[PDB]
């Protein structure tokens, strides 16, 4: 498939960006984590990014450690998130998903074997957060034969090797980081460096969504005006999930909030 | 691009998030131009000599094997500074940190032992130390935490996933992603991403050159065997490395069986465990069968890896060395034993060593052989753990 | 009649009961043949450096002494097997009793590192090992009550008396009176009945001897002033015997001054106390107006003797070496100090003399001075201790 | 004066050896200490040797290591020992009493002085337990000019080079040891070396008493009948203190009835 594709031609047409919610799959447990995805689509997400629960997610900063470990409380299984996944594209056919995971649980039953199950279940893009390029020819390999893109990370520090790198090797959209250091709101990143989305334009690469540390409104737009495609928001979603732990339906009306506020600022 | 090659076979590698590869490149020409520097050697070799005490002694053991045909020396890391051989390598590290300008160090800790020795290296070398270590292993290394704070560390508490060693190893990784630009992380085995493997080798194979002077000076030959406990694998490739060249000395590293490897409950993951990718590299590791990543059992607190250095499994699959593993029980019976016929009382990690050349000797009592044990660190602190047993 | 002169000026002696008197002399005869026999120089020198590690390292600070003209370098005892100086004399005595046809040994402790290290000592060279422990030290010295048990010894604690050190002490050479013709009295200091002051002196003064080699090395001359913990005087007379004849040397002595000399509540009988005759010598001690022994305070168990070596108290008399006192809190302070600056964790016993040291240095910082602190232990055993302070 | 040597002559005109016991001054009190001394006395010991309770008793085994640390429960100094031992004199003008001293005691406030204390209140002997005869030279010489006899002791091992030191030295009674070791009834020594006896008398040594480990009649019998003036008993003594504690009159008559049988044994 295309969808990211489609997704990008449509919201140029608009002269808009894309807004892209994180969340842990499970988290806080099956039932409510289809309900918040929903949510997230229905308040206008562009596109999901989706964290498969593993025990050492070392990109990750407190928020989402605890939305780890709060999909285990609750007994969450990749294989239970495969189930999820299957569900979540059978009752939205266009909204691209992308999946975050770690290298152990691409590597564990089989690299191309991983790849072949996303296809199935019809997922769009693979972000393994510890594979640098210099270690990624397995993973894009077979992510490319099961029509799966591979996501690469532009540091802000990106060198021009690195940048030709992704921009070859990457598909889908480009992972734009907005600073050093781990995931979390607590902590903000700069304005897409003009430079590095200039370049990767100039070498062809996917449209650039910057991530990390994006909380606001005014930092999408911003995104969004220094050339990005579109901006990532984790651990400001995961802290309204952390927060309404005991009340799941104000979870779902602050999410709703939320995310509508933030796609808003994406537009033209 | 790396200058070195950050594979032995299809192990090691450097599966560390893209934000980290510059770290990782800049500490790798750190090291090859520290390697080349007279006086960064100079500067090293006399801290060992004059600060840590080496050369270490070799010493025959003549009670343990009386009445059997096995020689057996104990090379002692245990009479080091700090009182293991951690302390080599530590001290190199905070040297390349200097040279590359770096102010402060991040390390990881378990049992405690390589928070110590990063400490003290710390403390003497003007360096600002900070240390990871799980909630849980805080709360049972009382005396280690003590000590890391008295030589003017801070001691920051892991709380999330297990909060045991793992954990600490995450939290490193994750400050280091923010930090490196001041601080250095030093990784405290011959694990982790490349170069760390390298770098822990290379900062501890003056056990091994020493072991081969000592022992031409003392037998006129090589060993038979060298023999060294593997919790990541730092205290065995430094007695290895300069014999792997000399095809006739085996290597034996023993790895913690705890309760047996049948139950589950040990710390044996290149013998029995499965090929995984964590901490920066493809290695064998402790595992679910989803892919989570578990923590190694042991009665020793210090062979806690929950995985192991890529260069064993390595030495493993082309058969240069051979692991095997030893149980609690075992070692607990080799540290006794030390003690009441050789007066020296072994950290537990090495009794895993000493308690496969015991078996090695009992089992075979007509066999000729010149064993050496790598006495990796004395065993003060387990005193109390002993005793409760 | 001796071969060897009991007394110092007017200290030392041999005030035994007439039964025990045989076993001085045959002692005294067996020491002066060891001496002169190279056998036994060279079997004493190969346990000192294969199986004690010897020689320990001589360590220069640096940051304890930056800004003044002080250059300060540590004599690592600290970095023996064991732990403190203890061991190198007990190798030699066990040595001793082994020429002499000895299969069993007798010895007092209260910290109890005596203890161990003559356990060790008799483990390693098959000796069969009591040890006597005033019950209260018992008590409150588990640690060191569990390595010698491990080490195979039979601890025996004593009630008598005030149930501390100088019972033991007693208890000692209650037992050696009977059992002298098999067993030998491993006395754990430089005090004593002649010939222990003497055998003591000359079984420790490789400290010094190394010392001397390493600083020509080092420095090119000689130290302005060596600097030892004063408990019953070996590791003193160690570090001193060799620079006794070098005139321009001084040799400077730390008693324990525990709560403060005028409190009363100290053991710097050398400076303090009265001439007494106890424990088979006259020498300085902690006594009564009506001449009962009394203990001595100090926050470091291993500073507690109720007196001091005879040769000390000669070389003071005479002007040769200069004794002071260190309190409590001054010890406490160096043993952070270097713990925090040099990332060495000192004995509460050492750190007496390197709070001297850098008094030495911080009273009158721009006098240049070369000195030399014998670092006689590790702290290990002492981060509770500090910990609950 | 010449208390042993006049106790001496009577004796053997008698053809009788001595009878000595030994206890600690002011165990277990002062006052009851008195009265213990008197029923000695009066039950018939014919010398006696006190001892002045010391912090470190290194010649004496557990039995008299208790009797020390009972005078010092009661507050027993030196001083009030020696007010003891002059009333004791004021009281038996005839009997020889002998002190039982450590070196520190002696030493303490100066040999001579010390010597002098024990001419005033009119002791006879002076043992200084852990002063050999090799170390002897100032105390024989204080003891001898305050007509104090010095006491050395004979252990059975002694050569002829000791035999003739102690011989020459020694004044009013020459101490015989029977065994190694130290104080103590639970430990019986030798019958007295004939040969040593009979080497002291060619010698015109003091007369012998063998002492440590005579608890019985028949070890006192046996003393005298190998040639020696007789026999000091301690430890034995100290049990029947220690055993009547808490029962004063019983522990007089105990007292009473143990020494009658030991000087009975003693008469030819
Ligand atoms: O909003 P924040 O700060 O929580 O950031 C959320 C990011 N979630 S994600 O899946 O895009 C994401 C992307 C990359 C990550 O690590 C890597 F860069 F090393 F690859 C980790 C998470
Ligand atoms: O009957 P026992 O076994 O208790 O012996 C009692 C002895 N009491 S004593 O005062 O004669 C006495 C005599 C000599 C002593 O020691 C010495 F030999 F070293 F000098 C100690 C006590
Ligand atoms: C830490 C430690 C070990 C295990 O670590 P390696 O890296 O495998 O050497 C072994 N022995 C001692 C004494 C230790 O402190
Ligand atoms: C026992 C001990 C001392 C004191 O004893 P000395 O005989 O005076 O040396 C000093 N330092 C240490 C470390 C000790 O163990
Ligand atoms: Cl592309
Ligand atoms: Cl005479
Ligand atoms: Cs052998
Ligand atoms: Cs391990
Ligand atoms: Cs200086
Ligand atoms: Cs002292």
């Amino acid at each position: 498939m295309e969808r990211y594709e489609n997704l990008f031609a449509q919201l140029n047409d608009r002269r808009e960006g894309a807004f892209v919610p994180f969340v842990t799959l499970g988290d806080p447990g099956i039932e409510q984590s289809l309900k918040i995805i929903d949510t997230l689509i229905d308040a206008g997400a562009d596109a999901l990014e989706l964290g498969v629960p593993f025990s050492d997610p070392l990109a990750d900063g407190p928020t989402i450690q605890n939305a780890n470990l709060r999909a285990f409380a609750a007994g969450v299984t990749p294989a239970q998130c495969f189930e999820m996944l299957a569900l979540i594209r059978e009752k939205h056919p266009t909204i691209p998903i992308g999946l975050l995971m770690y290298a152990n649980l691409v590597f564990n039953n089989g690299i191309d074997a991983f790849y072949a199950r996303c296809e199935q279940v019809g997922v769009d893009s693979v972000l393994v957060a510890d594979v640098p390029v210099e270690e990624s020819a397995p993973f894009r390999q077979a992510a490319l034969r099961h029509n799966i893109a591979p996501i690469f990370i532009c540091p802000p520090n990106a060198d021009d090797d690195l940048l030709r790198q992704v921009a070859s090797y990457g598909r889908g959209y480009t992972y734009l980081l907005s600073r050093s250091g781990v995931t979390g709101a607590e902590n903000r990143g700069a304005l897409p460096l003009h430079h590095l989305i200039e370049k990767l334009k100039e070498y062809h690469a996917a449209p650039a969504l910057q991530g990390f540390g994006i909380s606001s409104p005014e930092q999408v737009s911003a995104a969004v005006r220094a050339g990005a495609a579109g901006a990532i928001s984790g651990s400001a979603i995961v802290k309204i999930i952390e927060k309404n732990l005991a009340s799941p339906k104000q979870m779902l009306a602050e999410l709703r909030s939320f995310v509508s506020a933030m796609k808003a600022a994406s537009r033209a | 691009t790396t200058l070195l090659n950050p594979y032995f076979g299809e192990f090691g590698g450097m599966y560390v998030p893209q934000i980290l590869m510059p770290a990782l490149n800049q500490l790798e020409e750190a090291f090859v131009s520290a390697q080349k520097d007279p006086e960064f050697q100079a500067q090293f070799a006399d801290l060992l000599k004059n600060y840590a005490g080496r050369p270490t002694a070799l010493t025959k053991c003549q009670n343990i094997t009386a009445g059997t045909r096995t020689t057996l020396y104990l090379k002692r890391e245990d009479l080091l500074h700090g009182g293991a051989h951690k302390t080599n390598q530590v001290l190199g590290q905070a040297l390349l940190a200097k040279r590359m300008g770096k102010s402060e160090i991040i390390a990881e800790t378990g049992a405690g032992q390589h928070g110590v020795a990063s400490a003290l290296a710390s403390a003497l070398l003007g360096l600002k130390c900070r240390i990871y270590m799980g909630a849980k292993d805080v709360e049972r290394q009382s005396p280690n935490v003590f000590r890391m704070r008295l030589m003017g560390a801070e001691v920051i508490p892991v709380h999330s996933g297990s909060a045991t060693l793992k954990d600490a190893c995450n939290e490193a990784l994750r400050d280091w992603s923010g930090s490196y630009e001041t601080a250095h992380y030093m990784l405290g085995t011959a694990a982790g991403p490349h170069p760390y493997p390298t770098i822990v080798r290379e900062f501890q194979r003056m056990i091994g050159e020493e072991t081969k002077a000592q022992i031409l000076d003392k037998e006129g030959r090589l060993p038979d065997a060298v023999i060294a406990c593997v919790g990541g694998g730092s205290n065995a490739i430094g007695m290895f490395a300069d014999f792997i060249n000399d095809t006739s000395v085996g290597l034996i590293g023993v790895e913690p069986g705890g309760h047996g490897i049948e139950t589950g409950e040990h710390g044996a993951p290149l013998k029995h465990g499965r090929v995984g990718i964590y901490f920066g590299m493809k290695a064998p590791m402790m595992q679910t069968a989803d892919g989570q990543i578990e923590e190694s059992y042991s009665i020793s607190a210090g062979l806690d890896f929950p995985s192991v250095g890529p260069q064993h499994a390595y030495l493993n699959s082309i058969g240069r060395a051979d692991y095997v593993s030893i149980t609690d029980d075992e070692a607990l019976e080799a540290f006794k034993t030390l003690c009441r016929h050789e007066g020296i009382i072994p950290a537990l990690e090495s009794s895993h060593a000493l308690a496969h050349a015991l078996k090695m000797m009992r089992e075979q009592p007509e066999k000729e052989q010149l064993l050496v044990v790598n006495l990796s660190g004395r065993g003060d602190k387990d005193i109390f753990t002993v005793h409760d047993i």
